[PDB]
């Protein structure tokens, strides 16, 4: 009944690790982005060669 | 060597996951019993 | 929604196991009033005798 | 025992809803990604490609 208190505010911990890793996994997309970049100039450089 | 880090930080945030499903369940078997059982106050009824 | 709505049923039942444990205080409050009265009657006979 | 099984069923709720907010993020990183890509689109679509 007393530690309803640190059980609430392990939720909102709960809720800062759960945004945070959210912000984190909209961060693993845009290395997507480049890798695609360079393997599409190594396609071309086979090409090429 | 970049996406060798990408997968070390989805690893780590796996692992930040898992922990905070520790979390989850022990908030649950926590305040699971606040108000079950224990509201025996027959004792303090006869002691007022 | 179902989680509130079976949550609310509980809590119900438990305000309906306050009418159980208020059953069993005046289950235990007869037990005591039993024992005082018990313990008064070796008492006042024990005065009388006395 | 029934207080513990709907609080399993309200955890697997739970998890449940993790992956569908996480599988919501991607989306919405995937429709950010087609935006941006479809504007440029927009922005090159001319004659001779340029």
């Amino acid at each position: 009944d007393q530690m309803r208190q640190e059980l609430e505010q392990l939720e909102k911990a709960n809720e800062k690790l759960r945004e945070v890793n959210n912000s984190l996994v909209v961060s693993l997309q845009d290395v997507k982005n480049e890798e695609r970049d360079i393997q599409h100039e190594r396609e071309s450089e086979l090409r090429t060669i | 060597s970049r996406l060798k880090e990408i997968d070390g930080r989805l690893k780590s945030t796996k692992n930040e996951m898992r922990k905070t499903n520790f979390r989850m369940t022990e908030l649950k078997m926590n305040v699971g019993k606040v108000v079950d059982t224990g509201i025996l106050n027959s004792k303090i009824n006869e002691r007022k | 929604k179902n989680d509130d709505i079976n949550r609310e049923a509980h809590q119900l039942n438990e305000i309906r196991k306050k009418y159980t444990m208020r059953k069993s205080t005046i289950e235990t409050l007869r037990e005591k009033l039993d024992q005082l009265k018990r313990e008064a009657r070796k008492d006042v006979s024990q005065k009388i005798k006395d | 025992e029934d207080i513990d099984i709907k609080r399993k069923e309200i955890i697997n709720k739970e998890g449940e809803i993790r992956d569908l907010i996480s599988e919501i993020d991607a989306k919405a990183n995937a429709i950010n990604h087609e935006m941006r890509s479809i504007q440029r689109q927009a922005e090159s679509k001319t004659k001779s490609l340029t």
